[PDB]
DNA sequence: AGGAAAGTCCCC
DNA sequence: TGGGGACTTTCC
């Protein structure tokens, strides 16, 4: 008897709300998603099928994975972990009633109070550890359910992890997006200037990283150069071939340095020069 | 006879209101000047004076009417959101220098307004000319925690209600007022009271000051539609405008208007414009006028960027 | 659901 | 005595 998670929820995108939001207004949706045909994180339970319980908690997004201070919070959520029945006459059963609740930072300690007064640590971390401060920006859900043994009494599973789900307003873990931009055809020498919209991003760690394999080239400007955590303004890069003679389109994305996360890219059209 | 005169009102746009959680000594309310190698800072003067005398500055509001404010003034000899300077010898002149505003939470408005407006009806320095003028009366006599009537308190704190609502946090006003000695001691009477410019909150983000930080192309055809990135300051999509100008000898202005749509605005720092068709599409010559951002509503605009509308 | 405002932090 | 940018929470 085994759990898996055959649909993750989608990583980056999500931006966990306070619960001073209007209550509720959406759930975790899975990696695999869109508004035609959409999704919700789902465990299909292997080598067994009927009555159980299906528990699901906020953790860690790293080592020790400690009870995490944001709460879940839906249909059948309680005290910060999604607590239910989970249907017997099927093995594979998803969860659209999912809520990420943040906690404001300062009643971040009544918090890690509750997630051990309400008796809750899936891989039983030590207080010591609890301490630590945490990553308020990233949480893993962690599916441990309870099926039945060969007598009848309840089974603890082994409790599985999702991959980790990052806020979308932290500004620094959200996902780089260009938007609008200036222009895109430059030369193969590049020293060219070009006005980017991008989505909030950090002057400090953030850089276009023009690029198409068999090359690679960040964009060259300064921090001074980032406008309002929304406009870069940086020069085309000397493209590696410094006297191409027909037009190479390599590819232009904004790349953050820290996490390495970088988006979806777009087209500048290196020139001949 | 004596009067209390401003010699100098308050700078008015650029300073930054500031919360009670953000530091003491974070500015200080400049006076109207910027004037190169020298500070600044309000100042008020008696007239047909009273050689020593006491002035307390207060904030009220800005609309009709002179009520009293939540924010409240703090500086040095502040104290409550007022402050006793003392203009009592040989020289009438006083200044206020630095001095600050608190800048209080919406959370906690009616509390600092009630507990304003009532620490003045039991003065009459502070006459219920600016709480309940149904109030009216008092004079200065004194009356320190001196019970206010039940019923008035209501009439007083029903007013710490009413006035909340239309309050706006993100404008105020000085209140310079002058006493003078009076009966022997006491600067007992109450000089009439002068109030200052409108001093608008540098946060609000309807207070910006419209700055042009960049631009894609400097020139442009005359032709016009022309596409242009231009990289703003805190503009407020829907309350915008770009705008050419060029004035054409004596008097007499032309102005351009920037082609886009709030969806154009991105993320209130930039706005994506098409040029419009110069004064006319037909010279030999290039053309130059001047673009500046523009907030639609108050027509406040800012220190304009050139262009140069080059021939067809 | 975004986007903004309102309010706090924090650093040169 | 200074001030400004952007982080966090809240509003809509």
């Amino acid at each position: 008897a085994y759990v898996e998670i055959i649909e993750q929820p989608k990583q980056r995108g999500m931006r966990f709300r306070y619960k001073c939001e209007g209550r509720s207004a959406g759930s975790i949706p899975g990696e695999r998603s869109t508004d035609t045909t959409k999704t919700h994180p789902t465990i299909k339970i292997n080598g067994y099928t009927g009555p159980g319980t299906v528990r699901i908690s906020l953790v860690t997004k790293d080592p020790p994975h400690r009870p995490h201070p944001h709460e879940l919070v839906g249909k059948d959520c309680r005290d910060g972990y999604y607590e239910a029945d989970l249907c017997p006459d099927r093995s594979i059963h998803s969860f659209q009633n999912l809520g990420i609740q943040c906690v404001k930072k300062r009643d971040l300690e009544q918090a890690i109070s509750q997630r051990i007064q309400t008796n809750n640590n899936p891989f039983h971390v030590p207080i010591e550890e609890q301490r630590g401060d945490y990553d308020l920006n990233a949480v893993r859900l962690c599916f441990q359910v309870t099926v039945r043994d060969p007598a009848g009494r309840p089974l603890l599973l082994t409790p599985v992890l999702s991959h980790p789900i990052f806020d979308n307003r932290a500004p620094n873990t959200a996902e780089l997006k260009i938007c609008r931009v200036n222009r895109n055809s430059g030369s193969c020498l590049g020293g060219d200037e070009i006005f980017l919209l991008c989505d909030k991003v950090q002057k400090e760690d953030i850089e276009v990283y023009f690029t198409g394999p068999g090359w690679e080239a960040r964009g060259s400007f300064s921090q001074a150069d980032v406008h309002r955590q929304v406009a870069i303004v940086f020069r085309t890069p000397p493209y590696a071939d410094p006297s191409l003679q027909a037009p190479v389109r390599v590819s232009m994305q904004l790349r953050r340095p820290s996490d390495r996360e970088l988006s979806e890219p777009m087209e500048f059209q290196y020139l001949p020069d | 006879g004596p009067y209390l005169q401003i010699l100098e009102q308050p700078k008015q746009r650029g300073f930054r209101f500031r919360y009670v959680c953000e530091g003491p000594s974070h500015g200080g309310l400049p006076g109207a000047s910027s004037e190169k190698n020298k500070k600044s800072y309000p100042q008020v003067k008696i007239c047909n004076y009273v050689g020593p005398a006491k002035v307390i500055v207060q904030l009220v509001t800005n609309g009709k009417n002179i009520h009293l404010h939540a924010h409240s003034l703090v500086g040095k000899h502040c104290e409550d959101g007022v402050c006793t300077v003392t203009a009592g010898p040989k020289d009438m002149v006083v200044g206020f220098a630095n001095l600050g505003i608190l800048h209080v939470t919406k959370k906690k408005v009616f509390e600092t307004l009630e507990a304003r407006m009532t620490e003045a009806c039991i003065r009459g320095y502070n006459p219920g000319l600016l709480v309940h003028s149904d109030l009216a009366y008092l004079q200065a006599e004194g009356g320190g925690d001196r019970q206010l009537t039940d019923r008035e308190k209501e009439i007083i704190r029903q007013a710490a209600v009413q006035q909340t609502k239309e309050m706006d946090l993100s404008v105020v006003r000085l209140m310079f007022t002058a006493f003078l000695p009076d009966s022997t001691g006491s600067f007992t009477r109450r000089l009439e009271p002068v109030v200052s410019d409108a001093i608008y909150d540098s946060k609000a983000p309807n207070a910006s000051n419209l700055k042009i930080v960049r631009m894609d192309r400097t020139a442009g055809c005359v032709t016009g539609g022309e596409e242009i990135y231009l990289l703003c300051d805190k503009v407020q999509k829907d309350d915008i405008q770009i705008r050419f100008y060029e004035e054409e000898e004596n008097g007499g202005v032309w102005e351009g208007f920037g082609d886009f749509s709030p969806t154009d605005v991105h993320r209130q720092f930039a706005i994506v414009f098409k040029t419009p068709k110069y004064k006319d599409v037909n010279i030999t010559k290039p053309a130059s006028v001047f673009v500046q951002l523009r907030r639609k509503s108050d027509l406040e605009t800012s220190e304009p960027k050139p262009f140069l509308y080059y021939p067809e």
